[PDB]
């Protein structure tokens, strides 16, 4: 079974400048190369195949080359209306694998996580449960990490994160992380504590609380 | 009704291991008539019909002749293709052709062929309107070019107007007992117990000709297209057909299972 | 019959 | 012109099977191949097995102990079934078709595609916990609050805040799968000069139980 | 370029009868590169003087071959067919089943 190696994973892009994605294949796969482009909601749309010929109604911009193993897919200028994924395929042989996809997404300035911390509800406590909620607000880049702690001891279980897409407006980024606990596990601790760790700064953002108060 | 005849054209360059070979067959309908091997002793066109053995010395002289000279011409387009791709010369390529005619119930043409691939993938085909060409890339489109400044079409339209029908039609009077009678199915229904409650059915049809035939199972008068297995229709050895169809059915329940078959030769 | 017209790449 | 229309459940029990139809449109199943692709966010693409026109079938390996491809020439349509579905097969399923009559394995046209779902789960409305900050200081511009959706199926639910009327700053987060029931957040900031002195409040809409549900958020204690 | 697999039938020219004369088919057919090795297999040994046709393709261009000799049935003897392709590390075998 013949690997595609699609290089970049993201490309954080501005209008204007050229793109380079690289597909790299296990084994020789001659000149048997696809290149697709996916937008969300949508089926992956042909660009390129046999790695270099111009499907019909593609753009000058896009370019493919390559033989053998190495391949290349460039946008020449990159247009607002290619922020989208792109993937190379094999079709030498069975199973005709995909590269796993390269995403591009618009550039813009760093920025640190707006973090807020929220105890359990009234409601949910009467229900049985107890859920402590963090939201790490309009950050840029994408990356981030999130440690809970209870009573100063890191907590793994039980811990559900989610992002957001590329805000349209501000090009940010959003997470939530839920830590969820039985009520009664909750009451026989006091702290509990969300960290964010970014690249905008070398120490955490801490936000906690106290059942205390 | 309709009528067919199609040649097809192998050629293999295998380096180390002697010239590229060529190898073309010829068919009418669903019927192998003629052969060419280049890899031969002293390579010629041989009948594999009783219907196409009338045919007089000359006709086999000029078809062996037209086979030589595409073994050479198709080792120089082997050569043309390693250099268009920038190919190595150590590595083995593929051009493959098919072409022929169409016919309808009068005789007269109704369709024309003259396609090319190479390693595989469309390398270029001859349109519907017998008048222009269909390139699958840029080496393709080189040798579009190059056709097309050759007037390369018109002599593919009088072939395929004028030699392929009157010769398909002679081969169509010549053959007519076998290649006109159309030869209905044999068809038969086997059990096999997959489990305890589960049986398999299994539809045979045998010894048909032409190739063409549906075979669908049927509860109750519906059609069970999607749980029923299909094997591709195959050759018997004896220029008939075999296939079958299978649907693994509750025990108990066969007596709602039957087979439809659908075969020119059925009325 | 087959085309003896054959044509170079 | 080439189209390729998907029909099929998108639901499917965890060790049932899953049939999807396809049915072409300008071109002759006689003629080309069908091939089966699906993408999921664990595996993303995979190719999972065509059709060609003798009837002859090739399956990915990985596949190849519970996968079937029938077609009905004369109506068009193929059918994709896969047997012993767990979580691992969520995932949007294409039929496609290449550009030629040739075996290649690369597609120009892509059937609309058909979310399929594993699960086990009922039918069931969420609960709706507000959040409150706990600490929500005067000195601060803005304050963040919070609507947490927990254990609902299926997916769809929507979320607004003050019905419409705080739309900026809200950022309503994808659906996680906690064991066997969905769980999202959203969130909404506002000058700390609107809230608490004014009322803020998620409304929470899940069609599927026909549920609806305002959670205002109060001041903690 | 390009490497498709062989689809493999086994069968018999007429419904298999133990004592007479038949003929034993193997069609591989759906294969690229043309290159391709069919054997036919009585109890595991390779049968000599197997006829084959002459090589010739679908309108995919996947080509298409037909092994076949001649055989009497009976009800021990077990037939089968051994391909090997460039797109197959070892060769498969395919037995013959009479209901097949
Ligand atoms: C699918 O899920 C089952 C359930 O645990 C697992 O055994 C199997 O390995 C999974 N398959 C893949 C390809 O991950």
């Amino acid at each position: 079974s013949i690997v595609m190696t699609q290089t970049p994973k993201f490309l954080l892009v501005s209008a204007g400048d050229r793109v380079t994605i690289t597909c790299k294949a296990s084994q020789t796969v001659s000149n048997d190369v696809t290149w697709y482009q996916q937008k969300p909601g949508q089926s992956p749309k042909l660009l390129i195949y046999y790695a270099s010929n111009r499907y019909t109604g593609v753009p000058d911009r896009f370019t493919g080359s390559g033989y053998g193993t190495d391949f290349t897919f460039t946008i020449n200028t990159v247009q607002a209306e290619d922020l989208a994924v792109y993937f190379c395929q094999q079709d030498y042989s069975s199973p005709f694998t995909f590269g796993s996809g390269t995403k591009l997404e618009k550039k813009r300035a760093d920025a640190a996580p707006t973090v807020s911390i929220f105890p359990p509800s009234s409601e949910q406590l009467t229900s049985g449960g107890a859920s402590v909620v963090c939201f790490l607000n309009n950050f840029y880049p994408k990356d981030i990490n999130v440690k809970w702690k209870i009573d100063g001891s890191e907590r793994q279980n039980g811990v559900l994160n989610s992002w957001t897409d590329q805000d349209s407006k501000d090009s940010t980024y959003s997470m939530s992380s839920t830590l969820t606990l039985t009520k009664d596990e909750y009451e026989r601790h006091n702290s509990y504590t969300c960290e964010a760790t970014h690249k905008t700064s070398t120490s955490p953002i801490v936000k906690s609380f106290n059942r205390n108060e | 009704g309709s009528h067919s005849m199609r040649y097809f054209y192998t050629a293999m360059s295998r380096p180390g291991r002697g010239e590229p070979r060529f190898i073309t067959v010829g068919y009418v309908d669903d019927t192998l008539f003629v052969r060419f091997d280049s890899d031969a002793t002293s390579p010629r066109k041989e009948p594999r019909a009783p219907w196409i053995e009338q045919e007089g010395p000359e006709y086999w002289d000029r078809e062996t002749q037209i086979s030589k000279t595409n073994t050479q011409t198709y080792r120089e387009n082997l050569r043309t293709a390693l250099r268009y791709y920038n190919q190595s010369e150590a590595g083995s390529h593929i051009i493959q052709r098919m072409y022929g005619c169409d016919v309808g119930p009068d005789g007269r043409l109704l369709r024309g062929y003259d396609q090319y691939a190479y390693d595989g993938k469309d390398y270029i085909a001859l349109n519907e309107d017998l008048s222009s060409w269909t390139a699958a890339d840029t080496a393709a489109q080189i040798t579009q070019r190059k056709w097309e400044a050759a007037r390369v079409a018109e002599q593919d339209r009088a072939y395929l107007e004028g030699l392929c029908v009157e010769s398909l039609r002679r081969y169509l009077e010549n053959g007519k007992e076998t290649l006109q009678r159309a030869d209905p199915p044999k068809t038969h229904v086997t059990h096999h117990p997959i489990s305890d409650h589960e049986v398999t059915l299994r539809c045979w049809a045998l010894g048909f000709y032409p190739a063409e035939i549906t075979l669908t199972w049927q509860r109750d008068g519906e059609d069970q297209t999607q749980d029923t297995e299909l094997v591709e229709t195959r050759p018997a050895g004896d220029r008939t057909f075999q296939k079958w169809a299978a649907v693994v059915v509750p025990s108990g329940e066969e007596q709602r299972y039957t087979c439809h078959v659908q075969h020119e030769g059925l009325p | 019959e087959e085309f003896g017209r054959a044509f170079s790449f | 012109q080439v189209q390729l229309k998907q029909s099929g459940p998108g639901l499917v029990q965890p060790s049932q099977s899953l049939s999807i139809t396809c049915t072409v449109s300008g071109f002759s199943l006689t003629s080309y191949g069908l091939h089966w692709v699906r993408q999921s966010p664990g595996k993303g693409l995979e190719w999972l097995g065509v059709i060609w026109s003798g009837g002859s079938t090739d399956y990915n390996a990985a596949f190849i102990s519970r996968l079937s491809i029938r077609k009905d020439n004369s109506k068009s349509q193929v059918f994709f079934k896969m047997n012993s579905l767990q979580a691992n097969d969520t995932a949007i399923y294409y039929c496609a078709r290449s550009l030629t009559t040739a075996t290649s394995a690369w597609f120009p046209y892509w059937g609309q595609g058909t979310l399929v779902t594993v699960s086990a789960a009922k039918t069931t409305p969420p609960s709706v916990y507000p959040l409150a900050p706990g600490s929500a200081a005067q000195t601060n511009s803005m304050v963040t609050l919070g609507c947490l959706v927990k254990g609902y199926f299926p997916e769809p639910v929507t979320v607004t805040w003050n019905s419409g009327s705080l739309s900026s700053g809200v950022h309503t987060f994808p659906a996680v799968l906690q064991s066997d029931l969905y769980t999202l957040s959203s969130s909404v900031t506002v000058p700390s000069s609107t809230w608490p002195s004014e009322t803020v409040t998620c409304n929470v809409a899940h069609p599927a139980s026909s549920t609806k549900v305002d959670k205002k958020i109060v001041p903690r204690d | 370029m390009i490497q498709r697999t062989p689809k493999i039938q086994v069968y018999s020219r007429h419904p298999a009868e133990n004592g007479k004369s038949n003929f034993l088919n193997c069609y591989v057919s759906g294969f690229h590169p043309s290159d391709i090795e069919v054997d036919l297999l009585k109890n595991g040994e390779r049968i000599e003087k197997v006829e084959h046709s002459d090589l010739s393709f679908s309108k995919d261009w996947s080509f298409y071959l037909l092994y076949y000799t001649e055989f009497t049935p009976t009800e021990k003897d077990e037939y089968a067919c051994r391909v090997n392709h460039v797109t197959l590390s070892q060769p498969k075998i395919v037995k013959w089943d009479r209901d097949m």
